[PDB]
């Protein structure tokens, strides 16, 4: 159809515009204003091995939000499925909870010492 | 539909060409980024509107997150991979690009003699797939969430500090 | 319009350079690079799969490919992690002290 | 001259509008973030610049495009330019599926939020590789600990979004606006509301979230390399996610565009900026807290409300529905 | 270890023996050639074993200041880290070293009282107090007791200066931001009656020997009146605003306590000896100037 | 397909699995005891035992368009059952000693016994995946559940990367295989071809991928090269578990693959299969002749008796029996090597020379080598009864370069089975009820062995019972 059309190249002109409108902007940033030299203009701003409990919070976001997807695709169809498709998130919602209980109760999610 | 599909394939194996002849983590992470992000916008031309969807919400948003999570853990700065660079010498990468490139000579044979009338590109919307991943597909909802929680709970016991 | 052939193509291009990227690389996070290559691959090769039928079969395969995918690659992470903080080095051809 | 290509114009025209729109307000929500401290804090705030302060943006425009622009030597160059790229484009495709009015929609997606999501996580991408590649141990830290808490909050943005999905059947926007038509969204999902509206600030780098303003004193903020106008992309990014994020939650708990009597730009133009001056309110009001309790709120009490939310969603979906 | 705790170590002589030069006009004009700047930053940098350290190969080691973006100072901190953990640290002091002492050696007695208002730029009378308390003992002068409740006027309000500074800096440490304005704006009030006594708003080097320099203008108690109906209502807003904050609370309470021993045996006095339940105040224990007089 | 009252009765031993999972994961959380936690896995593993009896009275049903439950479901349940007891049991002395958390190792049990009844159970190419997966991440749990160990941290490495490559490459099969027929139900594999078009490419293709996967999941060469470094590497229970349960299912759902399949009668599958056999036989077999560690050699063990189990397996679109043969080497096979490696998992525990064991621990070194014997074919023990089924499952489908090959192999694994059998008599220079638990598991196994080598009868006609759905 016309309408089907119309949005989709509205879209990518969308798509078309930010991009360059963002790469304009830093254009123009970077070619104006004139440059300067000094010694400690290239050191870094220090004013003159860390834990991976960083990991296991990326970790524990990734599964869970792998869950959450499995969530994500049952959510737009919960009338359809009927109280079956419920029980079975039920059980689905209670492996999670009893999942993040675990991690709770055993020190994973708490970062302090 | 087609154009948009082959400029993403074209871009996809370019960049995965980039990623596993790079030397810099972070360079390969952001060229696979540009892949997974390719892979999508294949799966949206051929009508799979879930499918991209979710490659860019876990697996271009999730997964790699944790890659570029686990580099900025070791701050890998060069140290054994580019001071020796063994896998751009020819001895080594040769023989295994023949290999794969025999593999893929007879996978591409036994693709082209198949029947095929094209996709016809349909969309296939979130609600379908969600109406058949809790109907005859419920075991394996449930059981993939066990496997979740065996990757949870052996990446926890095994990724830590003490 | 788009042939069923072309979509089996391009995921096989995919998977075979991940294949390389498993066999070339001593680096073990590129060899769990090249592992997501392949099985981003065979996610593809699902979906287009699917697609061609026209049935949510391949999305669903698909989106148990993608769970198989985030466990055993924070599976492989988490033994690149300990590897490395015990062993101060990334090298695989080290780690092969078992041998017979 | 024919009539689908003039419709196809329109409609690139409506899209160009919009857009432009976008970038202005905000642009002038940077001033507004300005003269409305300014408010609450009992003083005027920039008020010289121009007649009550409305060329002062001018001013700052002018001043980032014409300061030095500077990339490190030590730093890698094309992540140093590509993460503001990011941080600015990912919220401005996340406002790209709002629909302002009736006939005024850029793309009337079938999937909508879920391309909110993938631009949050596009956001995200954008704080790491900010971080990285300063080549700077105290931006090195200061990103991790902005990217773990975002983690920790978009993890459960989306099964906040959840409720509203359950309530509207569908991920369309449209649906999503035309299921309010009765009555709003704010009341049945209110669990959604405050989870979603948590989510939203955590995720858009804002007080009390906000990492470079967390912690000064460790000089640890991952914008303390970052100068000309690659700071004003930040900038702007931050204020343009302010934006997407009240008009997001405009059409999806406040019944969007749907009014009694004026007319639907007016009621969502009032709606949007009634949760922008929220913002400012919770922005000037609420002291951040500590890094271990952030971790704590968005794990074990925010992502087991939504949870349970969905669940009675669903119940009580399917026990309305005979 | 036994280093030099206010000067460098790349440093000669020891200032406050008698022979050693006060001024820095005596000294060469401060160069600060190519090769003084990298030997200066060379000093600076911090090397854990000469400050006892003595640094497992994961600690991480982490820098804050000298710059310091706040009101008190600019200071180093050295930081050990297990983790998010500090496990040892050590302050870096003598960046706002100023030779107070050998430059009291340098000026009168009478001319010393505008050094003594800037040893701690938050009390200024209440850092006169003790220096023209102590000389008056040398030169046995009785002061009148109008000039003892001027002096404590003036070091009450600038206690209050001090105080409400503190605790919008402290507030503004933990994230909120207002309250930073508003207590600005009552010193602002109090600076207006400081002004209006004195003659100026931080320093005012308005204490004597035996007395004040001028007596009170025709009004003061117009402005005093002022300030002391307009305090309570503001401070109550205070606390109901940011102080009775759960946030706050959580950010505050039970970090970095002590008991009485520790307070006690490291010299901690003010109101950090005072939360130990210990009852040590000086305006109590030993009365001077006429404090005896007020409830 | 929804699922009816009759279904929930079918789907017993997974649902008792997953609460016992539940259960035993929320008394970890509660507070970490590592007795109670063993006494509920061991407790939820027998629940699922006389599960087992409760579906056998339930009878034979199709349950999803993925799952069906027959005698052979129930069969492979109650091996995988037993195996997983036998590891716990087994793991409780090892982890006796281990002084990081012990409470992990039996959720892992249990997640990859599921995975293992879900295999059993399998009729579907979903569940065949998912399955899989289910059983190998808690594999790579267990293998490198000792990190701390130099040897435990590469066996889980390799056995993470070369599982994750097989996995791909079983997938990469599964989704050409599904583009070429259009269905991923067993029964629909080469339906749609007839009238000797039956060896459609694209279909050949897919599947030989799948046998890639599978080949890789049961020792098989040229895939074989991981058994011996993953079983040195791995501790003694978890090597145990992965010789037991993880081939018996993964075999099964090869037989039921193999079974239903039209395209299972392939002639050219026939012959790679042949080939796999033949290749895996006289590898496995040659390569533990010069082993000095025990570990390697039952690697190669395992090997050469999984091209055995494929011997049998080529003739079961000829034969009849070439079932109940499977069933009878496999009963043989679990009893084998929980006893062989049980007797390990003894000498090794408690965390911190099989030569000469006789004068410290007599009982130990009788049922080492009276299950070192079970291996070998010898008579008296169900492993020869094994060898005659197999032998005679390949003698009536004229298939005789394979029963060379196992002739071959067989005299082979008679000479470093009876070189381990006299080196445990040579001359070389406890006190709690779970060593003598574990010591009963392996006694009660050799006493099956020996009895079902006398009277191999009742176990007869218990697998002849259990016949799948025709
Ligand atoms: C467009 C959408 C957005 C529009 C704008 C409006 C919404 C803004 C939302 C802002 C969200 C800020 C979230 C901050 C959460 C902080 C949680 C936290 O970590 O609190 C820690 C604190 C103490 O924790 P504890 O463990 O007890 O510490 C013991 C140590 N001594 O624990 C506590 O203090 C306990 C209480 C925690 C917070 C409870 C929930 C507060 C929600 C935000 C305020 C909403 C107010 C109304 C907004 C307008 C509504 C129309
Ligand atoms: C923060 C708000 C950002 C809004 C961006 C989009 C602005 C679109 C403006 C459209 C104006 C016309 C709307 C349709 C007609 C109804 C209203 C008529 C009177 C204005």
């Amino acid at each position: 159809s016309t309408e089907v059309i119309a949005h989709h190249w509205a879209f990518a002109i969308f798509l078309i515009v930010a991009i360059g409108l963002c790469c304009l902007m830093l254009v123009g940033g970077w070619f104006l204003g004139g440059r300067a030299r000094a010694r400690s203009k290239n050191v870094p701003f220090e004013s003159g091995r860390l834990s991976a409990k960083f990991y296991l919070v990326a970790m524990f976001f990734v599964i869970f939000d792998v869950e959450a997807l499995y969530l994500f695709a049952w959510s737009t169809s919960i009338r359809e499925s009927g109280w079956v498709g419920f029980v079975e998130a039920a059980i689905f919602i209670f492996v999670l909870l009893a999942g993040l209980v675990y991690l709770v109760r055993i020190g994973a999610l708490d970062w302090t010492p | 539909m087609e154009f948009a599909f082959y400029i993403c394939g074209l871009i996809a194996i370019l960049a995965t060409l980039r990623v596993i002849t790079h030397t810099n983590p972070v360079h390969a992470l952001l060229y696979l980024i540009i892949s997974l992000l390719a892979i999508s916008g294949v799966f949206f031309s051929l009508g799979a509107y879930f499918a991209g969807a979710l490659e860019i919400i876990v697996y271009a948003g999730a997964i790699m997150v944790l890659f570029v999570f686990v580099v900025m853990m070791l701050n890998l700065g060069g140290s054994e991979i580019e001071q020796e660079r063994q896998w751009l010498k020819p001895q080594v990468w040769i023989g295994p690009a023949i290999l794969s490139a025999i593999m893929l000579v007879v996978i591409v044979y036994a693709i082209l003699g198949v029947n095929d009338q094209g996709i016809d590109g349909t969309p296939i919307s979130a609600k379908a797939v969600g109406i058949t991943l809790f109907g005859p597909y419920v075991l394996a909802v449930e059981l993939a969430s066990m496997l979740l929680l065996a990757g949870l709970v052996v990446a926890f016991h095994v990724g830590r500090e003490e | 319009m788009i042939p069923l052939q072309h979509g089996l193509i391009l995921a096989a291009i995919l998977f075979v350079l991940g294949l390389t990227g498993l066999v070339i690389r001593r680096n073990l996070l590129f060899m769990l690079i090249g592992l997501e290559i392949m099985i981003n691959a065979s996610a593809l090769a699902f979906v287009v799969a699917g697609s061609y039928w026209g049935q949510t079969d391949g999305q669903v395969m698909y989106i148990l490919a993608i769970s198989l995918a985030a466990a055993e690659a924070s599976i492989g992470l988490a033994l690149l992690l300990q590897l490395h903080r015990r062993r101060q080095n990334l090298n695989i051809d080290s780690v092969s002290e078992m041998r017979g | 001259i024919s009539p689908e290509l003039i419709e196809i114009l329109l409609t690139i025209l409506k899209a160009v509008v919009i857009l432009l729109v976008v970038v202005t307000c905000g642009a002038f929500m940077s001033f507004g973030e300005r003269r409305l401290l300014g408010l609450f804090q009992n003083r005027y705030g920039p008020n010289r610049v121009g007649w009550g302060g409305s060329l002062q943006l001018v001013a700052d425009m002018i001043k980032m495009f014409f300061k030095e622009d500077w990339i490190p030597k030590f730093s890698d160059r094309v992540i140093f330019t590509l993460a503001p790229m990011i941080a600015f484009t990912s919220l401005l495709l996340a406002f790209a599926i709002v629909p302002v009015s009736p006939g005024w929609v850029v793309a009337d997606l079938n999937i909508g939020i879920l391309f909110f999501l993938m631009m949050a996580g596009l956001a995200v991408y954008a704080v790491l590789f900010a971080g990285w590649s300063s080549n700077n141990k105290y931006s090195l830290l200061g990103a991790m600990r902005a990217s773990a808490q975002t983690l920790s909050y978009e993890v459960f943005l989306g099964l906040s979004l959840m409720g509203v999905v359950a309530q509207a059947g569908s991920f369309n926007m449209t649906d999503i606006v035309n299921s309010q038509a009765h009555v709003w969204n704010v009341i049945p999902q209110f669990f959604g509301f405050i989870t979603f509206a948590i989510a939203g600030v955590a995720v858009c780098h804002r007080h009390p979230f906000d990492q470079p303003e967390a912690e000064q004193e460790l000089a640890d903020g991952y914008h303390i390399e970052y100068s000309g106008m690659k700071f004003g992309l930040f900038f702007v990014g931050e204020y343009i996610g302010i934006v997407t994020i009240s008009a997001l939650m405009v059409t999806l708990f406040f019944g969007g565009w749907q009014g009694p009597l004026l007319p639907p730009f007016i009621w969502f133009a009032l709606k949007t900026a009634f949760f922008m001056m929220m913002f400012i309110l919770i922005r000037a009001s609420l002291p951040r807290p500590r890094y271990d309790q952030v971790m704590s709120f968005g794990w074990k009490i925010c992502l087991p409300l939504t949870l349970i939310n969905l669940l009675v969603t669903a119940a009580v979906i399917l026990w309305q529905a005979q | 270890n036994l280093r030099r705790i206010m000067m460098p170590q790349t440093w000669k002589g020891h200032p406050l023996r008698k022979d050693y030069p006060a001024r820095a006009t005596e000294f060469s004009p401060f160069e600060l050639t190519k090769a003084k700047q990298d030997l200066e930053m060379e000093a600076l940098t911090f090397k854990p074993e000469e400050w006892g350290m003595k640094r497992n190969e994961d600690f991480m080691f982490l820098n804050l200041g000298p710059n310091h973006p706040s009101a008190h100072g600019a200071f180093r901190i050295v930081l050990q880290l297990d983790g998010e953990e500090i496990v040892d640290c050590v302050p870096d002091i003598g960046y706002h070293h100023r030779g107070a002492e050998k430059m009291g050696e340098r000026q009168s007695w009478h001319s010393y009282i505008p050094y003594t208002d800037r040893i701690e730029y938050l009390g200024g009378c209440v850092n006169e107090m003790p220096y023209v308390l102590a000389v008056e003992k040398l030169a046995g002068i009785t002061v009148p007791d109008r000039v003892n409740v001027i002096r404590v006027m003036l070091s009450e309000l600038f206690r209050i200066n001090s105080h409400l500074l503190y605790i919008s800096t402290f507030i503004q440490d933990v994230g909120a931001m207002t309250p930073v304005f508003f207590a600005f704006t009552d010193r602002q009030k109090i600076y207006d009656l400081v002004e209006a006594i004195t003659g100026f708003r931080m320093h005012p080097a308005w204490f004597r020997i035996g007395g004040v320099a001028h007596d009170l203008p025709r009004g003061w108690d117009r402005l005093l009146r002022e300030f002391l109906d307009w305090m309570p209502k503001r401070l109550a807003s205070y606390e109901k605003a940011a102080l009775q904050n759960t946030i706050l609370k959580g950010r505050s309470q039970g970090v970095a306590a002590y008991g009485a021993k520790e307070a006690l045996e490291w010299g901690t006095t003010g109101a950090g000896l005072r939360a130990t339940g210990i009852d040590f105040d000086v305006r109590k224990a030993r009365p001077y100037s006429g404090y005896e007089n007020f409830d | 397909m929804t699922i009816t009252p009759q279904n929930l009765i079918a789907l017993l031993p997974l649902l008792i699995v997953g609460l016992t999972v539940v259960v035993v994961m929320l008394s970890i959380a509660w507070r970490r005891n590592h007795f109670l936690n063993a006494t509920l896995s061991v407790i939820g593993l027998n629940a699922a035992l006389v599960s087992l009896w409760f579906v056998g009275q339930a009878g034979a049903m199709d349950v999803t368009p993925l799952m069906r439950v027959d005698g052979f479901a129930m069969l492979y349940t109650g091996l995988v059952l037993l195996a997983s007891l036998a590891t716990c049991t087994f793991a409780y002395p090892w982890l006796e000693g281990y002084n990081d958390n012990k409470d992990e190792f039996y959720l892992l049990v249990l997640i990859a016994a599921l995975g293992g009844i879900l295999l059993a159970n399998a009729n579907h190419l979903a569940s065949l995946f998912l399955g899989i997966e289910l059983i190998s991440l808690p594999l790579f749990g267990l293998v490198g559940y000792a990190f701390r160990q130099k040897r435990s941290l590469e066996a889980s490495i390799k056995y993470t990367i070369l599982s994750a490559a097989a996995s791909s490459f079983l997938l990469f099969g599964m989704a050409l295989v599904y583009a070429q027929s259009g269905d991923l139900s067993f029964v629909a594999l080469g339906k749609n071809l007839g009238d000797g078009m039956l060896n459609e490419p694209l279909l050949l293709a897919g599947f030989g991928l799948m046998i890639v996967g599978l080949g890789f999941k049961l020792s098989l060469v040229p895939f074989h090269l991981w058994t011996p470094d993953v079983y040195q590497g791995a501790p003694a229970p978890v090597s145990t578990f992965l010789a037991t349960a993880s081939k018996i299912a993964i075999f099964g759902v090869v037989m039921r693959l193999f079974l239903y399949a039209p395209v299972g009668d392939s002639e050219a599958i026939r012959v790679v299969l042949a080939i796999i056999a033949f290749a895996s036989i006289i590898f496995g077999n040659l390569m533990a002749l010069s082993q000095t560690n025990i570990k390697r050699l039952l690697g190669y063990s395992s090997i050469s008796h999984l091209g055995y189990l494929l011997v049998a397996l080529i003739a079961l679109q000829t034969g009849e029996m070439s079932m109940e043969a499977v069933g009878v080497y496999l009963a043989g096979y679990l009893f084998s090597s929980l006893g062989a490696f049980g007797v390990v998992s003894l000498m090794s525990s408690p965390y911190r020379s099989y030569r000469g064991l006789f004068w410290h621990r007599p009982i130990l070194a009788a049922v080492m080598t009276v299950m070192m014997l079970s291996l070998a074919g010898i008579p008296m023990t169900l492993g020869f009864i094994g060898k005659f089924y197999v032998l005679a499952v390949g003698v009536q489908a004229h298939l005789w370069w394979l029963v060379g090959a196992v002739v071959v192999g067989s005299a082979i694994g008679l000479y470093y089975y009876l070189r381990v059998a006299v080196s445990l008599y040579l001359h070389a220079p406890p006190s709690n009820w779970q060593y003598s638990a574990g010591g009963i598991v392996v006694l009660i196994s050799a006493l099956l062995v020996l009895v079902l080598g006398v009277w191999p009868q009742p176990l007869i006609s218990i697998v002849r019972l259990a016949m799948p759905l025709m």
